C-alpha cells in the first residue's frame, strides 16, 4: 500500500506487524475533486 | 446572455451578448474556383483573434461622427504574414467590437460591415442599417458580435491594392455621463478571419 | 471580481512561450494563447494554462545559477473597464485535471 | 469558464475550452501513504526519548506533509543508534517502566536497531494541531544509555482535514537554488 | 535511372538516380506527445524545397575536406517564419545534393546526414559511412537523395537554440580533370523538411 | 558480387560465391544489453559525485560503446566505497538537498555499498551528443563524507543512431601487445 | 535480457527494481543487415 515492494509474503502475522482495525456499527477530497465542474457556462459559438 | 466565441487557440466571452449577426451569407460561398487551377491551401494558423484600438466615445461626439476601418489592417501575427507570402487570399471577418462603460450611461452606438466603403455622405448614414450591423446600447450591452463571408467581383482577392470589408462605427445617440455613468467609453476591435485561402506564392527577399 | 454593480471590466490573460521576451501590450499578446472575458453575473472565470515543452517533465525550481524565464510567463491585461476605478479582482491558483508532480525529494523549509 | 467564484464549488477548466486536449496523470507519488513512508531523522534526548510526532521538524518533508493534516493516523517503525540496551514503552506507561526489561527491549547490535511499533493511543487518531503544545498523546517512549540518532517512519498513514502548507518567501521574483549539475 | 521527386508545389526531376536512401526510419514516429497537451497544428505550406550552395570541389580539395551545413538555416521563406512565430518544431528532411560535372571526371563525394555533429576527428571521418550517407561519383551519377526523420532526446525541439542534423559532404577521391573533364565542380543542396508540426505560438513584434 | 558502390545499400558477400559454405554465428557477446552490464569505474571527486555517464573513460569497454551511440536509455547501478552515509538526490535537485537524509540514505556498512537507481530524467532518452559539453541531464547526485571508488553499471541498455569507435593507430603495420601466455 | 542469469524470480516487485516504461499511441539495423543484398548481380557461368 505505502512504500513497500516485497512480493514474497511477510513472515509474521498480521496481529503482530501492524495494529489490527475496528470496524463500528482517497475520500473526501477524491469525490470533491472528481465532483469539479469542467465544461462551461455559457453558450459556444465556434 | 453568456457567449462564448472562438477562433483557434483564442478565446472570447461575455456576458451582454444580444446575438450574433451573419450578415449577407451563413455559410461560405465555392472556393475552389477555375481561375487558380487547384493549387490552394487553407490556413488553419491564421484564424484567430487580433486586437485593435477603435477610437473613444466621449459626450461631445454628436451624431454622425465615423469610425472607418478597412480590413485587411496592419498585422504583425501569421494573418501579416499571409499577405507579404501568397499573392492572392480569401477570407471573411468574426469581428467583435467592446465598448464598456457602465449601465448608468446613455447614448447608442451602430457597428455595421460595409462591402467598398470608398466613399460615404451625411445622409446616407441615415440607411447606415442597409448593411450587417448591431446597436451598442450601454443601458443593456457592451458587446457587439458581426460575422461575414468574402464579397468581390472575384473569387480571390489581392489585399495589398484591394480591401473589401470596412468597419464602420458611428454614433447614433450622444453619450450621456448621468451621475454614476462613466466619462468616456473607450471603443475596442476584436476581429478574427475565417475560412483563409492563400495561392500564387511570392518569391523571397532573402 | 470583486467590484460593485457599477463598475464594468474586460480582462485579457495570455500565455507567452519561452524563447523571446513577453509582452508589454494586449494587442501583441493577442498572437499567444489568450482568453478574454467580461464582468458579468458569473464572477469567476477559470483559464487553464497548458503545459507547453520539449521535454515532458519540468523542473519545479532553479539550484541558484542561471536560467533565464524557462516554461515562459503567463501575462494578465485589461482591456476595458467602466467605473471600475480602484476594486478588485482577486486570483486563486489550484492544480489542472493531468497535473501530475514527481521524483520527491527534500531540501529545507518545512 | 465563467462560473459563481463565491459559491466555493470546485471549478476545473481544461485546455479544451481553448483547442487543446487533456492527457493522462500518474500521480503515485503525491498519495498520503506513499510520500509518508520514508525515514525522517529527529535530534534526540540524552536518555528518554519520547515518541511523538511532533518531535520532526517542520521544514523537513514528513514533518510538513505531516502537519498539512489535522488528524493522522500510523504504525511506527522506529530506527535507534544506542549505546547500551534500548527500551520501548507503550502509551500511558509510567517512566520508572523504562527501567524494566520485561518491557520490549532490544539488545545492542551493530551498528543500529530497526523496530515496528505499533499504535498504542486511547484516541482513534491523533491530532496535528489542539485547539484546548496539543495533549499528550504519543507513541510511546525510548531510552537507552545513550542515544545517538532516531529516526521515524509512518506506515500505513492517513490524514484528515487539510491545513495549510508554505513554501518559502523569496526576496528576488524566484527563489532560486544551485540545482545539481556536471561542471563541464 | 530517372526519378521525379515532389514537395509542395515544387518539384525536382534527375537522371542520375541511383535511389533514395531513408536512414534510422521510412516513417515518421508519434506526433501528438504529451509534452504539448494536444496544441499542435501541421504546417502544409512549409514542406518544399529551398536551395543553397554548399561548396565548390577543385582539384586541390584532398582527403577529407569536409563541409558542414547545420540544419534548420538560414530561411527567408514560409519555414523561416514558422521559427520567428512558434516556440517548438518537429520536421525530418529531404537532402538532395548535386554535383554536375560531367562523366570524364574523376574522384568520389560522401554526403551524409550525421546527427548533432558538434564535433569531428579526421580518423573517425573513416567512419563516415556509419551514417546516413550516400556517394556522388562522377563517373555514374550527380545526384545524392537522402531522406530522414526528426530525432532528438525531446520530441519536439526548439531550433533557435538546437540544431539537431548536419548535412556533412567529405572528399574521399580527390577531383581529377582528365582531357575532358570539368575543371571544377560547383556543389549545391536541395533540401525541404518534411512533416513539420508548430506548438507555443509566439507574442508579436508588433 | 558486383553491385552499384554508391547506392549505399547494404551488400553482403559470401564464401559461396567461390565454392564456400556460410556456418553458423553466436552474437550473444557483441548485443548491447549485455555489453553494457557491467562495472565501470570512475574516478569520484571528494563529496559531491553528480551521476552522469560521461564520467566514464573513453577508452574503456563501457565508455567507448557507451559513446558509440547517439541516444540511449539505462536504469543505472552504483556501487560505492565511502567515508560516513551516503546521500542520494534525483535528476533535477538542489544541492542543499543532499544535506537531507530523508533523501534515499544507505547508511555505512563494509566494504561497498551497491544500490540500484532508476531512471529520473525528464527526457525519452538521453544524449551522449547535443549540438547545442551537453545539457544538464543526469541519474542525480550523490555524496558522502570522503568518497574513494566509484562504478557505474547499465541495465537495460538501448541505443540509438550510431556513431565512430576509433582503435589504437599502430606506428608499425600491426598494433603488437603481450598476449598472457606461459613461460614455459 | 543483460548479464542476468538467476532463475529465481526477483524478491522485489517490477515497480521497485526498474524504471517502469509507458507506451504512446534490434530494430532498425536488424532490418537493415537482413536485407542486405546477398546472391550475384551478373549471369553466373561453370
Amino acid at each position: 500500500s505505502g512504500n513497500t515492494g516485497s512480493i514474497i509474503n511477510n513472515y509474521y502475522m498480521q496481529q503482530y506487524q501492524n495494529s489490527m482495525d475496528t470496524q463500528l456499527g482517497n475520500d473526501w477530497f477524491s469525490k470533491l475533486a472528481s465532483s469539479a465542474f469542467s465544461g462551461l457556462f455559457g453558450a459556444l459559438l465556434a | 446572455r453568456i457567449l462564448t466565441t472562438r477562433n483557434g487557440h483564442t478565446t472570447s466571452t461575455t456576458q451582454s451578448s444580444v446575438g450574433v449577426t451573419y450578415g449577407y451569407a451563413t455559410t461560405e460561398d465555392f472556393v475552389s474556383g477555375p481561375n487558380t487551377s487547384g493549387l490552394e491551401t487553407r490556413v488553419v494558423q491564421a484564424e484567430r483573434f487580433f486586437k485593435t484600438h477603435l477610437f473613444d466615445w466621449v459626450t461631445s461626439d454628436s451624431f454622425g461622427r465615423c469610425h472607418l476601418l478597412e480590413l485587411p489592417t496592419d498585422h504583425k501575427g501569421v494573418y501579416g504574414s499571409l499577405t507579404d507570402s501568397y499573392a492572392y487570399m480569401r477570407n471573411g471577418w468574426d469581428v467583435e467590437v467592446t465598448a464598456v462603460g457602465n449601465q448608468f450611461n446613455g447614448g447608442c452606438l451602430l457597428v455595421a460591415m460595409v462591402p467598398e466603403l470608398c466613399s460615404i455622405n451625411k445622409r446616407e448614414l441615415y440607411q447606415l442599417t442597409l448593411f450587417p450591423h448591431q446597436f451598442i446600447n450601454p443601458r443593456t450591452n457592451m458587446t457587439a458580435h458581426i460575422t461575414v463571408p468574402f464579397v468581390g467581383v472575384n473569387r480571390y482577392d489581392q489585399y495589398k491594392v484591394h480591401k473589401p470589408w470596412t468597419l464602420v462605427v458611428m454614433v447614433v445617440a450622444p453619450l450621456t455621463v448621468n451621475t454614476e455613468g462613466a466619462p468616456q467609453i473607450k471603443v475596442y476591435a476584436n476581429i478574427a478571419p475565417t475560412n483563409v485561402h492563400v495561392a500564387g506564392e511570392f518569391p523571397s527577399k532573402e | 471580481f470583486t467590484g460593485p454593480t457599477d463598475a464594468k471590466a474586460r480582462y485579457m490573460i495570455a500565455y507567452a512561450p519561452p524563447g523571446m521576451e513577453p509582452p508589454k501590450t494586449p494587442e501583441a499578446a493577442a498572437h499567444c494563447i489568450h482568453a478574454e472575458w467580461d464582468t458579468g453575473l458569473n464572477s469567476k472565470f477559470t483559464f487553464s494554462i497548458p503545459y507547453l515543452s520539449a521535454a515532458d517533465y519540468a523542473y519545479t525550481a532553479s539550484d541558484t545559477a542561471e536560467t533565464t524565464n524557462v516554461q515562459g510567463w503567463v501575462c494578465l491585461f485589461q482591456i476595458t473597464h467602466g467605473k471600475a476605478d480602484g476594486d478588485a479582482l482577486v486570483v486563486l491558483a489550484s492544480a489542472g485535471k493531468d497535473f501530475e508532480l514527481r521524483l520527491p525529494v527534500d531540501a529545507r523549509t518545512q | 469558464t465563467t462560473s459563481a467564484g463565491e459559491s466555493a464549488d470546485p471549478v476545473t477548466a481544461t485546455v479544451e475550452n481553448y483547442g487543446g486536449e487533456t492527457q493522462v496523470q500518474r500521480r503515485q507519488h503525491t498519495d498520503v501513504s506513499f510520500i509518508l513512508d520514508r525515514f525522517v531523522k529527529v535530534t534526540p534526548k540524552d536518555q528518554i526519548n519520547v515518541l511523538d510526532l511532533m518531535q520532526t521538524p517542520a521544514h523537513t518533508l514528513v514533518g510538513a506533509l505531516l502537519r498539512t493534516a489535522t488528524y493522522y493516523f500510523a504504525d511506527l517503525e522506529v530506527a535507534v543508534k544506542h549505546e547500551g540496551n534500548l527500551t520501548w514503552v507503550p502509551n500511558g506507561a509510567p517512566e520508572t517502566a523504562l527501567d524494566n526489561t520485561t518491557n520490549p527491549t532490544a539488545y545492542h547490535k551493530a551498528p543500529l536497531t530497526r523496530l515496528a511499533l505499533p499504535y498504542t493511543a486511547p484516541h482513534r487518531v491523533l491530532a496535528t494541531a489542539y485547539n484546548g503544545l496539543p495533549t499528550s498523546f504519543n507513541y510511546g517512549a525510548i531510552k537507552a544509555t545513550r542515544v545517538t540518532e532516531l529516526l521515524y517512519r509512518m506506515k500505513r498513514a492517513e490524514t484528515y482535514c487539510p491545513r495549510p502548507l508554505l513554501a518559502i518567501h523569496p526576496s528576488e521574483a524566484r527563489h532560486k537554488q544551485k540545482i545539481v549539475a556536471p561542471v563541464k
